[PDB]
RNA sequence: ACUCAACACGGGGAACUUUACCAGAUCCGGACAGGGUGAGGAUUGACAGAUUGAGUGUUCUUUCUCGAUCCCCUGAAUGGUGGUGCAUGGCCGCUUUUGGUCGGUGGAGUGAUUUGUUUGGUUGAUUCCGUCAACGGACGAGAUCCAAGCUGCCCAGUAGGAUUCAGAAUUGCCCAUCCCUUCCGCGGGUUUUACCCAAGGGGGGGCGGUAUUCGCUUGUAUCCUUCUCUGCGGGAUUCCUUGUUUUGCGCAAGGUGAGAUUUUGGGCAACAGCAGGUCUGUGAUGCUCCUCAAUGUUCUGGGCGACACGCGCACUACAAUGUCAGUGAGAACAAGAAAAACGACUCUUGUCGGACCUACUUGAUCAAAAGAGUGGGAAAACCCCGGAAUCACGUAGACCCACUUGGGACCGAGUAUUGCAAUUAUUGGUCGCGCAACGAGGAAUGUCUCGUAGGCGCAGCUCAUCAAACUGUGCCGAUUACGUCC
């Protein structure tokens, strides 16, 4: 392993693949955007980008923690139940990315559904986070 | 491969005339002895109301089991593992494996 | 905090039958304690070791409300 | 691993502090390690002690530590 | 679901851990082996 | 396992409920069980062993027999022996039967009660206690106590030594309770928890 | 059941079952033939027809199948969630969470009674020391036990690390970690001081002589028991302050120390009792009620316990938001505990896998709900045995002082899942209504002093199916007080 974490992986591993990504096309766009991603919404699927906060991080939750996918993976999904029924909240996930998701690793820095690196492309793209921000960074 | 010898019992001193003292008959004797320490010791808890009615101040109880699993290990016996599950006759659930 | 008759009355008998114990030290006292006697509970074993530390540390003053064989040459 | 955040980062403090003064005892004389210490144990964590008060158990019949259902009139 | 210890099948079953106790109460039917100690 | 040993205490519960029934006023402290490897030795405690195994051997055969059609035993898996109790005084359940059999012939309370005293504190047991709640009257619920002896009922310790029987007697007008107790002279765990002693 | 020892209580989250109760039918359980019918009987079983909600074979007709048990009359009987808990056993609650209780011998009194069990001090304590017509005793208390904190010994193949071999991978010079630190010497910029510049010697490695992390690269080599685990043992009411202590019982602060006193948290608990609760826990029961158009009883059907003038009370949960704060995203990270086996198939000279979970992949060339196949486990194996809430976050997110984009409760339409049967049972789901309440809420009143209160989530429990409940584990974690008796 080698991804995210090693240049703060909660908002400094991210926005500049997603650059990068979003510059030249690569990950799936597939029709399912509009669809509830995160549990017991009252609102649309976000503000902007609807499915462009996903992909990487998706390939790097299972790379780091080696194969986990589909029930693992969600995991590090996300859901509190946030609006409820007037009862405890309890934590789900909604499984409409799952399948997108391990399609996604046999294209781009990862091979297989057993070995989740090539030359590990992102991490090495990733070198220049350090070195200059993309957002004007704080700590840049 | 390998013979192990694991002796779940729900108590203590019966078990114990097991592992210590009955092993010894396998220790070098006839086949070499590791000893690692047991396995975790599970409880079986309940919680039963004390009352067999609705007055009371609505009491229950806390009631546990141990479940003692003691397991050593051997360097593969075979047909020595018929003396070795034999020795415990002590007590009742006493029960004996073999790989 | 406060201790029992049954302490009181073994760590004076104690005290009186053996001059072996004599220390203020916790330690010693405990050790010739047990071996001595049988009670099986720690910490009646403690508290009698505890109390045979107080008596000869009052004894240094002179009164206590122990038992001693000292009475003979007195 | 085995606690929330916050209580990882307490037990990191203590390891890493373990480590250096264990470090500076075998390698290095009592007098360096005297030095460390003394300086670890002055500011306030205190270093020797691992904080070992842990959780309460629930009772009865009741939830938590008491503050019962609520009451009866009485 | 029903009971093998009475034919009652109210009063309370247990089902836990595949026993039923609770159709006659434990405290009066014990030696199952269990004890409270704390 | 988990299910091993509930099942124990299943096996357990309905071998001595079937017996502490059914054979009784033979002084039945009760039973223990062990396997010696596919057989199962069930040894049968009693003051009087002859009349467990039968004059006629009906009564042992009887008794292996009830167990194998219930739990499918068969022979060569499945025993039954007799053990021989000296002093009945030290069997809680044991008293409890005699002194049971006194009521039910219809003796008075006090001599009944009397009796079992007489024998247990003779055997050099440290106290025991009768008491026999029910009716003696009408129109109470009149509880008497008899208390002989010391008997202690502080910390869980005293439930290994202390072994305690309670049965009922079935009488004109209805049902009469009775307990015996009876503090063991001998520990079961090997333990006191007062006394000091200095071996000199 | 009804102040407390009623009122999310009767392990009671009940729809058919459970079931007392209601709407109807049935059985023999009325067994026991002692007084009668054997063949062909009042009968057992039965297609059609009829009976009736029930083509149901109870019944009645038809015709068939018949043991003679079923059936006839008495006596006898058994069964019951029926009453009586003021007939009763056992059990539980409370009195009572305090320190209380009883006998022998002796003393005193006509006796009921008293002394022991008592002026003082100390302690949670009838816990102690002292004193006395009491003396010597027994219980409760203490202690013995259970769990937690520190530790020795045991100690390794499902517990987890150490080094090298190993290759993936990185070897960060695109905005900073070749450049420093320490010691020392000399020359400059300073009038002096402070401050600072240059060069060299010695010394230390730093980015590469220390390079990461993989909890599977499960690869290839080597070694170990710090981290783990369970059983059995260590560890203070000692020392010191020379304070307080008239000597005693002891008290306070500080110290050693993992831990300062009933070590800490629980569990058990005396005597006297209550007309407490329970006869719907029982094969624990007195009597007398139900004992056949039975009400008992039914894998019988359906209904009730759950109803709604907007009525009172008890308990619970959700909010009125800026101190998750409201809709979005991403990161790091937890602990007890649950689980499996059907005489059902197959297997043989004496017999194996299916009703538990979780893994993985299709479920997106187009939703959720939800379909199915492969794979392992009887659990320290279940894929890392353990994860997403409280929390963290400036990613330069969105909302922004409003009954809203804060909250849900009503209400309509659709669909799948569960089941013997659903009648919002289903509900982890879509998407309407929200502009319906409610803005910390009168009087009154509850309970806790520490890892507690408060906040938060998970599992177990019950079981066709549902947990705002109950039980247990874990996480975040204070303010005030440490006093008095009003």
């Amino acid at each position: 392993i080698r991804r995210i974490g090693k240049k703060k992986g909660a908002t400094m591993k991210d926005v500049h693949p997603w650059r990068w990504v979003k510059l030249c096309s690569q990950h799936f766009k597939q029709e399912g955007k509009l669809m509830v991603p995160n549990c017991t919404e009252i609102v649309k699927s976000s503000h902007g980008r609807e499915r462009a906060p996903q992909n990487p991080d998706w390939y790097y939750i299972r790379c780091a923690a080696i194969l986990r996918a589909v029930y693992m993976r969600p995991g590090v999904g996300y859901g509190g139940l946030s609006k409820r029924f007037s009862n405890k909240k309890n934590r789900g996930s909604r499984p409409e990315i799952t399948v997108r998701a391990s399609k996604g690793l046999l294209h781009w820095g990862c091979k297989s559904l057993t070995k989740l690196g090539l030359i590990e492309k992102c991490e090495s793209s990733g070198h220049r986070i350090t070195k200059n921000g993309r957002k004007l960074a704080d700590a840049i | 491969q390998r013979v192990l010898v694991k002796m779940t019992s729900r108590n203590a001193k019966a078990v114990e005339n097991v592992m210590t003292e009955l092993l010894l008959h396998a220790r070098n004797e006839k086949v070499v002895l590791r000893g690692p320490v047991r396995l975790p010791t599970r409880t079986l808890k309940v919680t039963t109301r004390k009352t067999p009615c609705g007055n009371g101040t609505n009491t229950w109880d806390t009631y546990e089991l141990k479940i003692y699993k003691r397991l050593v290990e051997l360097r593969a016996p075979t047909e020595l593992v018929k003396k070795i599950t034999s020795f415990p006759i002590d007590a009742g659930v006493d029960v004996a494996i073999t790989i | 905090k406060i201790r029992t008759k049954t302490v009181k009355r073994a760590s004076k008998q104690l005290v009186e039958k053996y001059f072996s114990k004599l220390n203020k030290d916790f330690y010693q006292n405990k050790r010739v304690v047990m071996d001595v006697t049988i009670a099986r509970s720690k910490k009646l074993k403690n508290k009698i070791a505890g109390y045979t530390t107080h008596i000869m540390k009052r004894l240094a003053r002179g009164p206590v409300r122990g038992i001693s064989l000292k009475l003979q040459e007195e | 691993r085995g606690a929330g955040q916050v209580a990882q980062a307490y037990a990191t403090r203590q390891a890493i502090a373990k480590g250096l003064v264990a470090y500076y005892q075998k390698y290095k004389n009592e007098v360096e390690k005297a030095a460390l210490k003394d300086k670890y144990l002055a500011y306030d964590k205190y270093l020797l002690i691992a904080d070992p008060r842990r959780c309460e158990p629930k009772k009865w019949g009741r939830h938590s530590a008491r503050t019962r259902f609520t009451k009866s009139y009485r | 679901r029903h009971c093998v210890i009475c034919s009652n099948q109210k009063a309370v079953i247990r089902k836990y851990e595949l026993n039923v106790c609770r159709q006659c109460f434990r405290e009066n039917a014990a030696n199952i082996g269990f004890s409270k100690l704390r | 396992k988990k299910r091993m040993i509930i099942r124990d205490g299943v096996f357990y519960a309905e071998l001595f409920e079937f017996l502490k029934r059914e054979l009784a006023d033979d002084g039945f402290a009760g039973v223990e069980h062990r396997v010696t490897s596919t057989r199962t030795e069930i040894v049968i405690r009693a003051t009087k062993t002859r009349e467990v195994l039968g004059e006629k051997g009906r009564r042992i055969r009887e008794l292996t027999a009830c167990l194998q059609q219930r739990f499918h035993y068969k022979e060569g898996k499945l025993q039954l022996f007799a053990e021989r109790v000296e002093v009945r005084g030290l069997s809680a359940m044991a008293q409890a039967e005699s002194l049971r059999f006194k009521l039910l012939s219809n003796l008075q309370v006090r001599r009944a009660a009397m009796g079992i005293i007489r024998h247990v504190m003779e055997s050099g047991a440290k106290g025991c206690e009768v008491t026999v709640g029910g009716k003696i009257k009408g129109q109470r619920a009149k509880s008497m106590t008899f208390r002989d002896g010391y008997m202690i009922k502080s910390g869980t310790a005293h439930k290994n030594f202390v072994d305690v029987a309670t049965r009922h007697c079935h009488l004109r007008a209805g049902t009469l309770g009775v307990k015996v107790k009876i503090m063991l002279p001998k520990s079961m765990q090997n333990e006191e928890e007062i006394l000091p002693d200095v071996i000199t």
